[PDB]
């Protein structure tokens, strides 16, 4: 709104008592610009501060250690993270365990050997249509169902959907030997 | 003012335009004709008398 | 009526689309305002009838276009503008000129708005409903289970300023 | 998750179709353009929040036609195919939440599409459990899923299989209490009500500021041009320009501040949706009070609702 | 966790015990009231 | 200006008042006296001179 954006033009064109009116407009206008710029930087400072805490959290939690949080380190079960510096930032290389190949199997909550319900201690029971095995939920590894790979509790009448199978007791063939 | 493609180049200040949507200008329907409305001129002054 | 025209009533003036409505003012009420003290409706001083003040069609003119190395054909979007006040597909966000509406839903490449997206395919720009991914009816039952037989070590690039 | 995308035209707000005002408004430089780029930046960010939360998986997972999930009744959380497919709870979440150049832009992802992402993540946690969030969806029985979720909190799997009927009655009854509380207590959605009301107050307050004089003889530009001469009208019109311009800077400043609050809340919900919903989190009290088993997602207007199942 | 709860009255700060000043400040409208909403809003947030 | 219940209504711009505490006005002790004290009036200034 002033006669000119240059201060020297106002001081040269207008008198002292009149120049203060036009100079005041440039002051309030340029001051408003700084208040706008500083306001945006303080706002962007809150944005970059959040991403910095996320980067610091995704550094000390993902790089310096392993995290069981889903989708916290890239896509998939987190194994490790190799950080890479960037201009005014950081780029993480989230190494993840992504299962690609799969196959359908038949399972059950437990098996019945002598009336007692045998639950999977660490893994899941599976079936290939002919035999029953035990394996992990994140990897297919057929293992014979033994007394150590299972857990005994309750009876076979209470469990819903239970099936029948033979548990390999290692004491039986060793005692008979 | 050639085509909408050129408007993106002048708005983004770049000859090459990336795949996406960009706001280039604003649409404003201007008034066609000023409409003046006032109550009927009743209670005429006695200038004719 | 039904035209974006400047108005000058008894007390109030402005610019907007003059149009009638089913509202009923009181015998003394000559004008009307919304909750925010903006003139939303008026009564014609000459004819005792109620007239809503609909604003003239306004909005941003967005340009949908592919990459410069792909093609020079583009489409225009008049935000919050009907196609009668600008082959042509009316979207919920506005009137999309230069894009053929396709019933087949594809992945959202150029997000327009209100579930509508576009992309340069077989060549011209098309409009389609935003596809939210490929359908996958997971075979579920009380006895079946899927165990992974193989895996792939994937390295995800996460950028954090 | 998101806010009301409001792109306020800086020129139409300050200058109500006045050529004399616009000629003076250009003298202020790019304060007009900066206000538009800020609100345009916000509207793009509210869509990013919706994508980071809801657009989490690249596949639309569907439930089987036979609703047999081991005694767990998901009819109140799955989409209703007869009704905009939404669940009975989602219908309560949507119902229990209430000109001068202010362009209210619509969202990229519509409400009917937000419900589809929640149904996909909901079906994934029911059918695939915690395998679809990491990689390919691996079907597991829900009774088997909960067993390993019990193992993740120090509860042996036998507790579920021996008391599978107990959790079924507790879960189905717990979902029933949620519908009763949402239908009875109107303040249950008070979180999102404050967001839509805060944006409404700032929007309404922004329009009411047009009636303010800001030291001018009158708030209407036409009255100044009609009352005063052109060389005199420029002074009083400048008071409305600098007055209305600072109003947009105030509104944009508040919306930017509120955007950071919703951005942080969206990132919080993004962490919950990506960690608490997709899988099982060992973070104590992150998914609410109690040992977290799983969390079912639910949509809401410009927000998200989690049904944290806790032991 | 918490900040210093401050409620700066928009009227008294700009117009300290002045009715003539207040009448001029009403011409700005919500520029006075909106600052009181935020300051009172902050004080409620620090309690949260 | 009727009662504190009404003070909340014109403050919140709502007929139905919700449960809680709301700032409605600002307590300002009005001045009691109009004290105007000045130094001792001994001599008068010579405007006649």
């Amino acid at each position: 709104g002033a006669i000119s954006s240059v201060l020297n033009d106002i001081l040269s064109r207008l008198d002292p008592p009149e120049a203060e009116v036009q100079i005041d407009r440039l002051i309030t206008g340029r001051l408003q610009s700084l208040q706008t710029y500083v306001t945006q930087q303080l706002i962007r400072a809150a944005e970059i501060r959040a991403s910095a805490n996320l980067a610091a959290t995704k550094m000390s939690e993902c790089v310096l250690g392993q995290s069981k949080r889903v989708d916290f380190c890239g896509k998939g079960y987190h194994l490790m993270s190799f950080p890479q510096s960037a201009p005014h930032g950081v780029v993480f290389l989230h190494v993840t365990y992504v299962p690609a190949q799969e196959k359908n199997f038949t399972t059950a909550p437990a098996i019945c050997h002598d009336g007692k319900a045998h639950f999977p201690r660490e893994g899941v029971f599976v079936s290939n249509g002919t035999h029953w095995f035990v394996t992990q939920r994140n990897f297919y590894e057929p293992q014979i169902i033994t007394t150590d790979n299972t857990f005994v509790s309750g009876n076979c009448d209470v469990v819903i959907g239970i099936v029948n199978n033979t548990v390999y007791d290692p004491l039986q063939p060793e005692l008979d030997s | 003012a050639l085509d909408p493609l050129s408007e993106t180049k002048c708005t983004l200040k770049s000859f090459t335009v990336e795949k996406g949507i960009y706001q280039t200008s604003n649409f404003r329907v201007q008034p066609t004709e000023s409409i003046v409305r006032f109550p009927n001129i009743t209670n005429l002054c006695p200038f004719g008398e | 009526k039904n035209k974006c025209v400047n108005f000058n009533f008894n007390g109030l003036t402005g610019t907007g689309v003059l149009t009638e409505s089913n509202k009923k003012f009181l015998p003394f009420q000559q004008f009307g305002r919304d909750i925010a003290d903006t003139t939303d409706a008026v009564r014609d001083p000459q004819t005792l009838e109620i007239l809503d003040i609909t604003p003239c069609s306004f909005g941003g003119v967005s340009v949908i276009t592919p990459g410069t190395n792909t093609s020079n054909q583009v489409a225009v979007l008049y935000q919050d503008v009907n196609c009668t006040e600008v082959n042509v597909f009316q979207t919920r966000a506005g009137c999309l000129i230069g894009a053929e509406h396709v019933n087949n839903s594809y992945e959202c490449d150029i997000p327009i708005g209100a579930g509508i997206c576009a992309s340069y395919q077989t060549q011209s720009i098309i409009a389609y409903t935003m596809s939210l991914g490929a359908e996958n009816s997971v075979a579920y039952s009380n006895n079946s289970i899927a165990i992974p037989t193989n895996f792939t070590i994937s390295v995800t690039t996460e950028i954090l300023p | 998750v998101s806010m009301t995308k409001t792109s306020v035209d800086c020129t139409m707000y300050i200058c109500g179709d006045s050529t004399e005002c616009s000629n003076l408004l250009l003298q202020y430089g790019s304060f007009c353009t900066q206000l538009n780029r800020a609100l345009t930046g916000i509207a793009v960010e509210q869509d990013k929040n919706t994508q980071e939360v809801f657009a989490q998986v690249k596949q639309i997972y569907k439930t089987p036609p036979i609703k047999d999930f081991g005694g767990f009744n998901f009819s109140q959380i799955l989409p209703d195919p007869s009704k905009s497919k939404r669940s009975f709870i989602e219908d309560l979440l949507f119902n229990k939440v209430t000109f001068n150049g202010l362009t209210v832009l619509p969202p990229l992802l519509t409400d009917e599409m937000i419900a589809q992402y929640t149904s996909a993540l909901l079906a994934g946690t029911i059918t695939s459990g915690w395998t679809f969030g990491a990689g390919a969806a691996l079907q597991i029985p829900f009774a088997m899923q909960m067993a390993y979720r019990f193992n993740g909190i120090g509860v042996t799997q036998n507790v579920l299989y021996e008391n599978q009927k107990l959790i079924a009655n507790q879960f189905n009854s717990a979902i029933g209490k949620i519908q009763d509380s949402l239908s009875s207590t109107a303040s249950a959605l008070g979180k999102l009500q404050d967001v839509v009301n805060q944006n409404a107050q700032a929007l309404n307050t922004l329009v009411k500021q047009l009636s303010s004089n800001f030291g001018a003889i009158s708030s209407v530009l036409n009255d100044i041009l009609s009352r005063l001469d052109p060389p005199e009208a420029e002074v009083q019109i400048d008071r409305l320009i600098t007055g209305r311009l600072q109003s947009l800077q105030t509104y944009v400043t508040q919306q930017l501040i509120r955007a950071a609050e919703i951005r942080a809340s969206a990132n919080l919900a993004a962490t919950k949706m990506s960690e608490c919903v997709l899988g099982q989190s060992k973070r104590v009290d992150f998914c609410g009070k109690g040992y977290h088993l799983m969390s079912f997602p639910q949509s809401a207007p410009h927000g998200v609702v989690f049904l944290h199942v806790t032991y």
